[PDB]
């Protein structure tokens, strides 16, 4: 019941209280989110927004939350959810 | 020595066993210590998070694990530091904190030898020291062993001046940031959560009754953020599901809501108190000053950024523990420390939160004070503010005290939230989103319907769920709405989306997703107003099923609107059940399409709809949607056939020659019924402006014509001063904005002016016109058999030699009453020579337009003579002029005359020094109906801007 | 002798409730329409709506606009005489510099006045006595580069990382910096007290090339794809070629040269003099000069619009004016309390920046 995570200098402590959460399955996430770091940070920085992936769930479901503003919010969204409909096909 | 110290560390050190482990969540904190890049290795670490969470635990785990291996190698010597439970106003040195912390004190004079690049600082709590620097200077301490107050140190040791080169691990509060991010050099920040998202839900669903209402109460505590995110607390979680399982236990007997966190806290607070009574009955006298007590102390930490309460803060306000353990038997005030001093803490701030909100309540039921001896931060108190006013808790609270509660902090709530909806320039989409969800809180009709009462206009942007709901409970007591517009950008986007949040599914038989039926019944609540008229969709984005749900809602009985508009959204998916609602909603005569492209089928069936005898559309406004012949032919079909179409606008497309005669075909027959045309921007040539115009000659219905932003030669003209010419031609406004027209294009239009009637307004802005044409223009309009009534010469090109036309056809002139000269460059001596005739104010001129006219500071005098005696002048225009403070002051006193009469002035006052805007302000103090804004072109008295809708 | 008087500008529903709250308390414990501004949301926008015109504009012209009125929203409380200012519209940042130290703020706070900064980056520590000039911020805002008096170098800040910490050194020793630049091919360039303008790469921290000039001559500072303009006091206008290396072109004027700026579409160069008079000149052509101003007061401050259709300027005469480009116009004023010395604006034209004495005050352009 405790996870950390390190916070951007950049990134405003006033919009890390209203994250959004969607589900998806949890043999995407492992082959969109990658392994490496650097390509997520850049992501990060690009969109101006901060998301982690969660696959602690015994389903095949995993718990995607992102920190922003609406806008930022809804176009990293959008990224993800092209990048998995391009890796499903 | 070091083992000794080690071995006295684990022992002091050892409460959690199952908490403390190799986690992979630690090796990043033992890691961080580390140069991420080559060249820099920070040195300061900050964990902050939410107040509920193990932080405190953390930073014990890491002090412990220190003294055992695995976690830190490098640092020889960790210290710990309490800063909660120790009193910071007393003077000492930093030497004695450690020896305090360090039994042995031989060790530090050797360890302070070497020990400075290997050494570590772990402070705990540093977030009640936010209101102890006073913020005017602080000496720097920069070597120990000095007798200062050991605030004092604490800054010094944060600012690297006092022991550089060592490590610090910081633990703080998200709100306790704002002071502290200055004075720390290059941190690193380490944000800390507590449980995850999944299993707040399964927790909150286990406890929740399920007597068919589940559904609903579960979804309105999930989705708020306010509660939700603030749950991540195992302490508040475990707060929420106490409350949830006792609401159900006591079930007919409690009457508070259970939707929001101030209903749950109410519940535990005042059923604890009856327990102790032997039966119902009041609080004692006593009791009542102690409750009194703790809320006012609370209440007064909360303004001063207090969170420790010491003893003598306790003596204040005639306080004891024992009192208060016996008369709660809850957990309450839980005292910390270990020294001879004591400290007490509540055991979360959102009931020291509470307790501050619930002293308002309280205050003005007596004489309290006389048994006592004496923006962040602020949301939840104020949150709970708003909740306490439903009235089953103070039914409660006046069965405790005996008198009826009726706070006076009611009335400045309500104050302030209609203070929102009577704003000049229109009302800030934000401050009514918080507006809202505060009123959400309190579940009062009578409150909240009182407090809606002067909005008569509405803008809304929604990005959640919650806004949805909030909006729709809200909006239902809203009863002298009359025009709404809603922003939903991306809610509505994606057509279909199947996902469930546990495992399994929260309900077994859902059939539906949860945002399409709130989307649907925030559709019928619009559908069910009654004053409400104008709806406007913004820029919203929406998909098939989403906008099917829209017509259907909408073509309800009920539903009263008579405007749509869709010139910034994108809805092509649902024309079909556009078109099925056209001819359903009889209520419904003005319809904006703008920016939609147009297939073929799409035509059709708008059209084929149009025909039809149930629809009662009346205007019809179809630019930037791309049109083909075939759509042109339909058009023209249309206009012939039966319809109730007056005005029709196809701006912004291109229009060919085959369009354009058979468009001259309908328009000439004597079938056609259509009031006002617009026709800018389209691609009219001499040619077509020829044929268009030849065509018009026969009609007799047209009394609007817009022409603007075309090519028209002097043949067109001539055609059309032909057309003007003859009877029954029942034109009453030309507009000609940006065509072409020169030389004796002016001559046959003065030709026509000289005597004409049925003609009142003629546009002929940005036209080549100089002083020769307005030689004509002025000698015509002098005639008495002219009844034009408005002309405008915004970007003509015109100069001073006109001045003495102009102020002689002013003074003539019997029909005129509106003259803008707006990109004309006058000067000074013209503007005089215009006065000249001005002042004697001979005709019944009503508007003058002078912004732009490149005026000095030399024509001040004349001008507040002109209008210092000239009762009919209502309306001045006067920006993008130079004025000095000598003749803004003339200006000033000439508007404080009391013969003047002026109603709107053009002026942006944030342009000149304190004593013109004093003089101003003065101005609008003695004369109440005078408005000084800077956006002239906004006031319409008449239908002016017909053709730019 | 003309005094402006400060108000408190921004008065908003937010603040008002909080602000009545706090009366009730200490009324409670003694015996013993209101016009409110638009917030800026998120740090971005204002969320308004904008005014009316006289007519419509045609259909190729769409994003050609002009300002009509600035509205003051905060005001940023440093406490020393300030002497640069920059915007970062992206990211949301504000940077102000004196002679001790630069200080960074975040424009998603929502307070009237601001006293606490995001940081504060000072290298006054590290020698006896040194002082700064100037600071510049790049265009994709991923790194800083400030200059000073005595400073053995100008100092490169990276703004992309986890942390705010110095990057690079890129050594110039015994000069003031006066001026800096930067360009596309990954150098940087400054032009020092003694007509000499250096030119590092960025990456690999070493000089290129060195331009000389006479005595004071490299004052102002403006590049573009392959040029190098500048000027100084010694009232000429000079032009170098970075392939040849050399001189191209040289103007005379009748005053000293207080500032430049170039046009991000067309290709005009603006001047302005040391008597209150703008020039306006043609890059390519480069045929002759042409003056469309005149003012009492010297100038001190010049930029273009993101669309190059208008331009602002200050000076030392408690005023702020906004000009149209075809003719150079003015369009309106707004006063000061003191000479104002410097202002920024963003990528997006919402908002403006200035700072007189030692507050920078931030704008809203109304269109």
């Amino acid at each position: 019941s405790l996870r950390l995570r390190t916070r951007p200098w950049w990134f405003p402590i006033q919009e890390v209280s209203n994250p959004l959460v969607l589900y998806m399955e949890a043999w995407v996430a492992e082959r969109v989110i990658g392994t490496d770091q650097a390509e997520i940070s850049e992501i990060e920085w690009m969109c101006q927004a901060l998301l982690t992936v969660d696959s602690v769930n015994s389903g095949n479901l995993a718990e995607i939350t992102i920190f922003g503003q609406p806008s930022a919010q809804t176009r990293m969204k959008n990224i993800l959810l092209n990048m998995a409909a391009w890796h499903k096909e | 020595d070091l083992q000794d110290y080690k071995a006295h560390v684990i022992a002091k050190f050892d409460t959690s066993v199952d908490l403390h482990y190799d986690s992979p969540e630690m090796k990043l904190l033992s890691d961080a210590f580390k140069p991420y890049q080559k060249t820099f290795q920070p040195h300061t670490i900050i964990l902050h998070g939410r107040p509920g969470v193990g932080k405190s635990a953390l930073a014990r785990s890491i002090v412990l694990g220190w003294a055992q291996g695995k976690l830190f190698q490098k640092m020889s010597f960790v210290i710990f530091f309490s800063v909660r439970e120790i009193k910071w106003t007393e003077k000492s040195s930093l030497a004695q904190l450690i020896a305090k912390e360090c039994p042995d004190s031989w060790d530090l004079v050797t360890k302070i030898m070497s020990q400075p690049e290997r050494l570590l600082f772990v402070i705990d709590g540093l977030d009640d020291m936010d209101s102890v620097l006073q913020h005017d200077d602080m000496t720097l301490s920069r070597d120990w062993k000095d007798e200062q107050p050991i605030y004092i140190l604490m800054y010094s040791l944060l600012r690297k001046a006092l022991l550089p080169q060592s490590f610090l691990i910081i633990t703080t509060r998200n709100t306790g940031l704002e002071k502290l991010k200055s004075m720390v050099v290059s941190p690193l920040y380490i944000l800390v959560e507590g449980l995850s998202a999944s299993r707040r839900s399964q927790l909150v669903l286990e406890n929740i009754s399920n007597e068919s209402d589940r559904i609903q109460v579960f979804h309105s505590l999930i989705e708020n953020h306010q509660l939700f995110d603030q749950c991540q607390a195992p302490s508040v979680c475990s707060l929420v599901c106490e409350a949830l399982q006792l609401q159900k236990k006591l079930g007919k007997r409690c009457t508070l809501p259970c939707q929001t966190l101030t209903g749950l806290y109410a519940t535990l607070v005042f059923h604890q108190l009856t327990l102790k009574r032997p039966s119902q009955s009041a609080l004692s006298q006593e009791e009542q000053i102690t409750l009194v007590g703790l809320c006012m102390m609370a209440a007064e930490g909360v303004w001063t950024m207090r969170s420790v309460f010491y003893d003598d803060d306790l003596k204040n306000y005639s306080l004891k523990e024992s009192e208060i353990l016996a008369l709660f038997h809850m957990n309450i005030l839980l005292q910390v420390g270990h020294n001879s001093e004591q400290c007490y803490v509540f055991s979360h701030l959102s009931l020291q939160d509470f307790f501050a909100a619930l002293y308002y309540v309280l205050e003005g039921l007596e004489e309290w004070n006389q048994h006592f001896c004496f923006d962040t931060r602020l949301l939840g108190m104020k949150r709970f503010l708003f909740g306490l006013m439903n009235k089953d808790i103070l039914k409660t609270l006046e069965v405790l005290f005996e008198y009826p509660v009726i706070p006076t902090v009611e009335q400045k709530l309500q104050h302030w939230v209609s203070l929102i909806a009577q704003q000049v320039n229109g009302t800030s989409p934000m401050d009514t989103l918080d507006a809202f969800y505060c009123l959400f809180e309190s579940q009062d009709e009578e409150f909240v319907g009182g407090a809606l009462k002067r909005f008569q206009e509405v803008w809304l942007l929604i990005n959640q769920k919650m806004d949805l709901k909030v909006s729709s409970y809200c909006l239902k007591h809203c009863q002298n709405l009359k025009a709404i517009r809603v922003d939903i950008r991306d809610l509505l986007s994606v057509d279909n989306t199947l996902e469930l949040c546990p495992v399994v599914t929260v309900q077994e038989t859902q059939c539906k997703p949860l945002l399409m039926e709130w989307w649907g019944n925030f559709c019928s609540v619009l559908g069910s107003l009654r004053n409400l008229k104008e709806l406007d969709l913004g820029d919203s984005i929406l998909s098939q099923r989403a906008m099917k749900i829209l017509c259907l809602e909408l073509r309800n009985q009920s539903c009263r609107i008579q405007k749509l508009t869709f010139k910034s959204a994108e809805v092509v998916s649902g024309l079909k059940h556009l078109w099925k609602l056209l001819f359903s909603n009889q209520n419904l005569k003005y319809l904006n399409l703008g920016n939609t492209p147009m297939k073929d089928d799409d035509m059709k069936l708008a059209c084929e709809a149009l025909k039809h005898p149930k629809c009662s559309v009346e205007t019809l406004r179809l630019d930037s949607c791309e049109l083909t012949i075939i759509g042109y032919e339909m058009i023209s079909t249309l206009l012939i056939s039966t319809t109730r179409l007056k005005c029709l606008s196809l701006a912004k497309n291109r229009v060919g020659v085959k369009s354009m005669i058979s468009l001259g075909n309908a328009l000439s027959s004597s079938m056609c019924l259509l009031q006002k045309l617009i026709l800018d921007n389209c691609g009219l040539t001499p040619a077509s402006c020829h044929l268009l115009v030849s065509a018009l000659f026969s009609n007799q219905n047209l009394t609007h014509l817009c022409l603007s932003n075309n090519s028209l030669g002097t043949e067109g003209v001539q055609q059309l001063c032909q057309f003007l010419r003859n009877p029954e031609c029942a034109l009453q406004r030309l507009i000609l904005n940006h065509c072409n027209i020169v030389d004796d294009a002016y001559g046959f239009l003065a030709m026509r002016l000289a005597n004409n009637t049925k003609l009142t307004h003629l546009s002929l802005t940005m036209n080549p016109v100089g002083d020769g044409a307005m030689k004509l223009l002025c000698e015509a309009l002098k005639e008495p058999t002219c009844y034009l009534q408005e002309l405008e010469l915004v970007d003509c090109q015109l100069t001073q030699n006109c001045c003495e036309d102009l102020a002689c056809m002013i003074t003539t002139t019997k029909h005129l009453k509106s003259l803008d000269l707006g990109n004309n460059a006058l000067g000074d001596k013209g503007v005089i020579t215009l006065c000249e005739g001005l002042k004697q104010s001979s005709s019944s001129l009503r508007r003058l337009g002078l912004g732009a006219c490149k005026l000095t500071s030399n024509c001040c005098e004349a001008l507040s003579l002109a209008i210092s005696c000239n009762p009919h002048l209502n309306s001045l225009n006067l920006v993008k002029n130079d004025f000095s403070t000598s003749g803004m002051l003339k200006l000033c006193s000439a508007f404080q005359c009391p013969v003047s009469n002026l109603g709107i002035i053009g002026l942006w006052k944030q342009e000149y020094y304190a004593r013109v805007r004093r003089q101003l302000e003065e101005v609008e103090f003695v004369k109440p109906h005078v408005v000084i804004d800077g956006d002239w072109y906004a006031s319409d008295e008449d239908d002016r801007n017909w053709w730019k809708n | 002798d003309p005094q402006p008087v400060w108000d408190a500008e921004p008065q908003f529903c937010q603040g008002f409730l909080i602000q009545g709250l706090w009366e009730l308390f200490m009324d409670s414990r003694q015996k013993n329409a209101d016009k409110f501004l638009k917030p800026l949301s998120w740090g971005s926008e204002v969320l308004e709506s904008s005014c009316n015109q006289p007519s419509t504009a045609l259909w190729q012209l769409e994003r050609f606009t002009v300002p009509q009125a600035l509205q003051k929203v905060r005001v940023l409380k440093h406490q020393e005489l300030l002497l640069v200012v920059a915007v970062s519209s992206f990211t949301r940042h504000v940077f102000t510099c004196s002679q001790s130290g630069i200080k960074v703020w975040n424009l998603v706070n929502q307070v009237a006045e601001d006293r606490d900064p995001e940081s504060h980056l000072k290298c006054s520590v590290q020698d006896n006595k040194v002082y700064l000039r100037t600071c510049l911020l790049s265009s994709n805002s991923r790194t800083l580069f400030a200059g000073g008096y005595n400073l053995p170098g100008v100092i490169v800040w990276d703004l992309a990382a986890p942390s705010l910490y110095e990057k690079c050194q890129l050594p110039c020793e015994g000069l003031s910096c006066q001026a800096l630049a930067n360009t596309k091919e990954n150098m940087a360039l400054a032009g020092f007290t003694d007509g000499t303008v250096r030119i590092w790469d960025l990456r690999t921290q070493e000089i290129v090339r060195n331009l000389k000039g006479p005595t004071n001559s490299a004052r102002n500072l403006v590049v573009k794809d392959d040029n190098i303009w500048t000027g100084g006091l010694d009232a000429c206008l000079r032009c170098w070629d970075l392939r040849m290396a050399k001189v191209s072109l040289e103007h005379l004027f009748q005053s000293q040269i207080m500032s430049l700026a170039h046009s991000p579409t067309e290709d005009w160069l603006l001047l302005g003099l040391a008597n209150g008079q703008h020039c306006l000149f043609n890059s390519r052509k480069r045929d002759q000069v042409l003056t469309v101003d005149t003012k009492d007061n010297t100038i001190l401050g010049l930029k273009f619009s993101p669309n190059g259709k208008w331009w602002a300027s200050v000076g030392m005469g408690n005023f702020i004016t906004v000009h149209s480009m075809p003719t150079g116009a003015k369009l309106f004023q707004v006063p000061e309390v003191g000479p104002v010395r410097c202002f920024d604006m963003t990528e997006n034209g919402r908002l403006i920046i200035t700072g007189s004495r030692d507050c920078a005050s931030v704008y809203h352009i109304k269109y």
